[PDB]
């Protein structure tokens, strides 16, 4: 249900999980997820143009190899070379990894200390000191260096993080 | 993607060898532990996928390359390497629990099924 609509709409396409969602340039509203083996263009993770519209992309997302282990996703830039498109996107795994992707090209992986990570934000903090800040269900949190997927701090108990 | 990993290994292997053949006492060690960590990360990257019959050959290949390089720089073995072997073995079986000895017995019967990775296994 949107503001501007006020009505209970059903999502036409038949999904399992909705890792990521949000507005992008030229698209207006978008969801990530799936419906129901190592080819980069195959991916298994359908984009979905919101308002019961076309899938919009089944082209250069994460491999189906990772589709069995990822739980949450967080995008960090979206390009449009032609009708196609190009995303640098972070995922994270049931197996305590944090990953970099570019066109579903896995690079710069980190190994999380703690068990069962939950979500991630980005911290800017100025000139060349950029960080992904990762939450867990276990009431603990990480901040990993960007540049070098490399843990910077690992605090614990953490009722909340902002 | 298998391409890239294969590629990165091979790259790192040649890096390793070049440091070995060539070099200064320092710069050798620099490129060595460089490639070591490379192999770690490639290890971790694959250690992050479920089982994967096609990946196994490289997996086992990779970890060997590590242990060898690891232990050689260390100039001595340790039991972390036995655990690395334990892990990779458990993965092999997960494709098709108790201790190293039953694992190997069950392993060599699963290989006598002739999945084509034996080149690594005898290596292991």
């Amino acid at each position: 249900i949107s503001s501007q609509t006020g009505k209970v709409v059903s999502v036409s396409g038949n999904f399992s999980s909705i890792q990521w969602a949000g507005e992008i340039e030229n698209l207006g509203m978008v969801l990530l997820g799936l419906k129901e083996d190592y080819a980069i263009w195959n991916t298994k993770f359908c984009v979905y143009s919101l308002e019961s519209q076309e899938v919009l992309s089944d082209i250069y997302i994460i491999p189906p190899a990772y589709s069995s282990v990822v739980t949450y996703v967080h995008i960090c830039a979206t390009e449009i070379i032609k009708n196609q498109l190009r995303i640098s996107l972070i995922a994270l795994t049931r197996k305590n990894q944090l990953i970099s992707f570019q066109n579903g090209t896995p690079k710069n992986v980190c190994q999380l200390p703690f068990g069962d990570p939950c979500a991630v934000q980005l911290m800017d903090s100025g000139g060349g000191n950029l960080f992904f800040v990762v939450s867990f269900i276990s009431n603990n949190a990480c901040a990993v260096w960007k540049e070098s997927f490399q843990v910077a701090a690992k605090w614990e108990k953490l009722s909340l993080v902002l | 993607c298998l391409d890239l990993w294969r590629e990165k290994n091979d790259r790192l292997v040649r890096q390793a060898k070049v440091a070995q053949n060539s070099g200064l006492t320092l710069r050798r060690q620099q490129l060595a532990q460089d490639a070591l960590e490379g192999l770690r990360g490639l290890l971790h990257s694959l250690q992050g996928l479920p089982a994967a019959v096609p990946v196994l050959p490289l997996e086992l290949t990779v970890t060997c390359n590590f242990i060898i390089l690891r232990a050689s720089l260390a100039q001595g073995f340790t039991e972390d390497q036995a655990q690395d072997i334990q892990r990779s073995l458990e993965r092999v079986l997960e494709t098709q629990e108790q201790g190293l000895r039953e694992l190997w017995d069950s392993v060599l019967r699963a290989s006598c099924l002739l999945p084509e990775l034996l080149s690594a296994l005898h290596r292991l």
